[PDB]
């Protein structure tokens, strides 16, 4: 399939109680399986994916050893972004990262990705040659030059290349009954009278995975999209997904209406009815 | 895994 | 930047009276990523409460789920309270098991 894995880094200050907290989580496609909190008792890099588990204790060991020095930088970059915007030392600021690789069936990698936002706004980003940086400003600009005559980019790359991808290619087979075979949704149609003369139709698609999914209704086999509630793909904490749309339609007409259900995990895209 | 420092260095 | 959160309460299976399940509430969508939530069983809040890791979006928008195990019944009322920089007043979501 195509695949992805990816970093989420969150750096916040807090300036008057202590260093800014660190966390760090790690995704394959829609599955966590590690994560760092810097407030944590003794903090370490956990598990949280079972095929992650059989990864050695030199693993856990260097992992945990990278985010304590990230959390260091982060605090660093936290300053230094301070200074380029002239902001106050008293106010609390945010510094997010997001980096890692896509690859396709054979392995290859197809897209690799480093980026950066300072109280949630783009600030810098590696571009797809994997060779040069977008600059959201002259603050930025300040990091761009820097990394350039430090050639930070050739070292990203390597990871990106290298490591990303090898590793990636390790957890799709470690872990290739959870994350190479689509869990289909478990669907049914709901039916709540309003009053006598309307009734709502909620179509459910439970328990699915990944994320993604298309749900509609159609009446007479044509999209009813202007009159469905959708609601936002959500976790339901079992690493599967729920999604519901629904349709407020009049009594006695529910016969003329069918929810389509478009999921990787089905073998063919469903239709349902109220039954 | 995460990518290590050196490279990633400071904004 | 400031985003409002956009806030879900459900059930992790669907409900059945007298039988163990999970509550949930998940808040989406919102920075920046100080953010209060609590479960409320008749009112009041529910103490072992936990949540997931702190995580975002490819917009840097932030995410979380709180979750805690709960039984369903028939009179019992359950809701998710939200505090955040973005909302003037708590945002309270009443579980319903029909979404
Ligand atoms: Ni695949
Ligand atoms: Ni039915
Ligand atoms: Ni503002
Ligand atoms: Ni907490």
């Amino acid at each position: 399939g195509s695949h992805s894995m990816r970093y989420f880094y969150t750096s916040v200050s807090r300036p008057g109680r202590g260093e800014p907290r660190f966390i760090s989580v790690g995704y394959v496609d829609d599955t966590q399986f590690v994560r760092f909190d810097s407030d944590a008792a003794s903090p370490r890099e956990e598990p949280r994916a079972p095929w992650i588990e059989q990864e050695g204790p030199e693993y856990w060991d260097r992992n945990t050893q990278i985010y304590k020095a990230q959390a260091q930088t982060d605090r660093e970059s936290l300053r230094n972004l301070r200074g380029y915007y002239n902001q106050s030392e008293a106010g609390s600021h945010t510094l997010q990262s997001m980096y890692g690789c896509d690859v396709g069936p054979d392995g290859r990698l197809l897209r690799g990705h480093d980026q950066y936002a300072y109280d949630g706004k783009d600030y810098i980003a590696l571009n797809e040659d994997l060779r040069s940086w977008t600059a959201a400003d002259t603050a930025a600009q300040i990091t761009q030059r820097k990394w350039e005559a430090a050639r930070e980019a050739e070292q990203r790359r390597a990871y990106l290349e290298g490591e990303c991808v090898e590793w990636l290619r390790r957890y799709l087979e470690n872990g290739k009954d959870k994350l190479e075979r689509a869990d289909p949704p478990k669907t049914h149609v709901t039916h709540h009278p309003i009053s006598d003369h309307e009734a709502t139709l909620r179509c459910w698609a439970l328990g699915f995975y990944p994320a993604e999914i298309t749900l509609t209704w159609q009446r007479d086999g044509e999209d009813q999209t202007q009159d469905t509630e959708l609601v936002e793909t959500r976790p339901a904490g079992d690493r599967t997904f729920q999604k519901w749309a629904a349709v407020v339609v009049p009594s006695g007409e529910e016969q003329r209406y069918t929810c389509h259900v478009q999921h990787e995990g089905l073998p063919k895209p469903l239709t349902l009815r109220w039954e | 895994r995460p990518h290590e420092r050196n490279g990633f260095t400071v904004l | 930047i400031q985003r409002t959160p956009k806030i879900q309460v459900y059930s992790r299976h669907p409900a059945e009276n007298g039988k163990s399940n999970f509550l949930n509430c998940y808040v989406s969508g919102f920075h920046p990523s100080d953010i209060e939530v609590d479960l409320l069983k008749n009112g009041e809040r529910i103490e072992k409460v936990e949540h997931s890791d702190l995580s975002f979006s490819k917009d840097w928008s932030f995410y979380l789920l709180y979750y805690t195990e709960f039984t369903p019944t028939e009179k019992d009322e359950y809701a998710c309270r939200v505090n955040h920089v973005t909302l003037s007043q708590p945002k309270i979501v009443k579980w319903d098991r029909d979404m």
